[PDB]
């Protein structure tokens, strides 16, 4: 079908992969960063997720919300104080970029808790956009995984919503996350679902698409699947909760494969 | 880039927020377009949109933006100066028509900015003839971005109240949960209908009014032209059923290869409309040229 836009999906995801190298994170910008810790992003992303939930956005919204975030943070030294004012007018930017019904600011500043003023979060919004210089489409994991989904025989939504919540859980930990590009944890949270749910694996159709094999994906999948099986021990949970709910299929419940057989 | 630097030279146009002027570069002598955005929501998304997605997408058929000027009080955007729009070309041709050449060139080059959007998973979401620019070395180019969307692959289910709505695809009438990049070329077949007769192809003046109207012409569609159109959200069995018409009598000074190309573009069935790309390739313009435009601008 057109949805699908078969005259240019090929030129979209040749598209996405140039502009997800240029709009990269800097991979080790938290070292550089004096006064916060992968541990306090940890926080921040995860608070991000429930405000998602809580105004029921897009998961896009969220992934771009992140980007913006990791760019930010990428050129600007930012104190611990100030960190969720940073991450409230990424998330309103993402909202007015992604988002048929933004919320409102005055929404925005009532989810810090009064910790920042309107006048506050509209001034950090234009210092974002000054700072992104207006570059806010940027390609993001579920653009790629979206994609990846058209290639399974037949759909199958417990994947499609397991490999949503696998790229969901990299967006919370810098360390080891940053080293990888969207198009990469999109391709084995892909491999990593279809593998816990189906027994099957990465197909050809995508080695054809993106050039990526089992062998290139790795290391990104050796770390994902520690992710996936310390999930539930992980400080922030905010992600294993949302995932829970029937419109994901409950596919936080599911188990881990216990191994990869890579 | 900055303020210092332009000279302003008279207003030009308006929309939101909203403000249009000409002006010039005193020290490079290049003409701009100015468009000033009045900044309590913060900067409005149309102005967010138009922006970013304006900076990834260069190309000859697409209004270049220049430069942002960003104050705390204001924002200006800086376009490349055009000199006029398509529309009041199309008035200033009536009584003589617009030469087929020329029809046949801005189709051309409109359908290679377009194939160009979809490529960079853009949707324009606005053409109209009013928001299609001309110089005078005979380029067109789209522009109004402010409507415009970031796509996804499959898309995702997005604003319904979009297109002027003499303009407006059926699919989105009819109140699909899903349009795509056929909802542009729809668009773009009314522009091409238009350009040779000088009016408006449908000119409706409410949603039902507008449906009807295109039923008139193309036939009220089944499930034979369109499968699952029986199906969506706004169908209604009640619908009076129009005959389709000879296609050599919507447009009836076209030749064979124009009404060939039309008709791929007003097809019913999103998943059969021609794209962009493929209509590129389109006998009817095997004899393309790019010649100025007839009259002074
Ligand atoms: O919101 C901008 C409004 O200004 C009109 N306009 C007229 N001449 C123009 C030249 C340029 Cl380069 C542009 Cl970007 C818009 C123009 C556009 O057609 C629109 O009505």
């Amino acid at each position: 079908s057109v949805n699908e836009v078969p005259d240019y999906h090929e030129d979209i995801h040749t598209y996405l992969r140039e502009m997800e190298v240029k709009c990269k994170p800097k991979v080790g910008y938290m070292k550089k960063q004096p006064d916060i810790t992968n541990s306090m992003r940890a926080i921040l992303v995860d608070w991000l997720v429930e405000v998602g939930e809580e105004y029921k956005l897009q998961n896009e919204t969220l992934h771009l919300a992140v980007n913006y975030i990791d760019r930010f943070l990428s050129s600007m030294s930012v104190l611990r104080g100030k960190l969720q004012l940073v991450g409230t007018a990424a998330m309103l930017l993402a909202s007015k970029f992604e988002e048929i019904y933004p919320p409102e600011v005055a929404e925005f500043v009532y989810i810090t808790d009064d910790t920042y003023t309107k006048k506050q979060v509209l001034r950090m919004e234009h210092l974002v956009l000054k700072v992104l210089a207006f570059d806010l489409a940027a390609p993001t994991i579920n653009q790629f995984l979206t994609q990846y989904f058209l290639h399974q025989q037949p759909a199958n939504c417990k994947v499609e919503s397991l490999a949503m919540f696998l790229g969901e859980l990299s967006l919370i930990d810098a360390d080891p996350y940053l080293k990888y590009l969207p198009s990469v944890i999109a391709a084995a949270a892909f491999h990593l679902a279809l593998y816990t749910v189906t027994g099957q694996s990465w197909p050809e159709s995508l080695v054809q698409k993106t050039g990526y094999t089992l062998e290139t994906l790795k290391p990104c999948l050796l770390d994902l699947h520690q992710t996936y099986l310390r999930a539930p021990q992980h400080a922030q949970q905010s992600i294993r909760e949302k995932y829970k709910n029937s419109k994901y299929h409950g596919v936080s419940l599911l188990n881990p494969p216990e191994t990869l057989n890579v | 880039g900055s303020m210092e630097n332009f000279q302003k030279v008279e207003k030009i146009g308006e929309g939101t927020y909203g403000v249009v002027y000409k002006a010039r570069n005193k020290l490079t002598g290049e003409v701009v377009a100015l468009k000033k955005i009045r900044l309590t929501e913060g900067v409005p998304s149309t102005a967010i949109r138009e922006i970013s997605l304006l900076k990834e997408l260069n190309h000859p058929n697409i209004v270049k933006l220049l430069d942002v000027i960003h104050t705390e009080n204001k924002l200006y955007l800086v376009f490349e100066f055009l000199h006029q729009d398509l529309k009041k070309f199309m008035d200033a041709s009536a009584l003589t028509g617009i030469p087929l050449p020329l029809i046949k060139s801005y189709l051309f080059q409109l359908l290679q900015g377009l194939a160009f959007c979809h490529s960079h998973r853009v949707l324009h979401r606005d053409l109209k003839p009013q928001n299609l620019l001309i110089n005078t070395e005979g380029a067109i180019k789209l522009a109004d971005f402010g409507l415009a969307r970031a796509f996804g692959v499959p898309v995702r289910t997005y604003t319904h109240e979009v297109v002027t709505l003499w303009y407006r695809a059926p699919e989105i009438l009819l109140g699909c949960k899903y349009y795509s990049t056929a909802v542009d070329i729809w668009s773009l077949g009314c522009i091409f209908a238009e350009m040779v007769t000088r009016r408006a192809l449908f000119p409706g003046d409410s949603e039902i009014d507008q449906l009807f109207r295109i039923f008139r012409t193309l036939g009220t569609p089944d499930e034979v032209v369109w499968p699952g159109v029986t199906s969506m959200p706004d169908y209604k069995p009640s619908f009076p059923k129009w005959a389709r018409q000879d296609f050599s009598k919507v447009v009836p000074p076209l030749d064979e290869d124009g009404r060939s190309l039309l008709s791929q573009m007003l097809h019913y069935d999103p998943n059969k409309r021609i794209s962009a790309k493929a209509a590129l390739a389109h006998p009817f313009f095997q004899d393309v040229t790019k010649p100025v435009p007839h009259l002074r601008l």
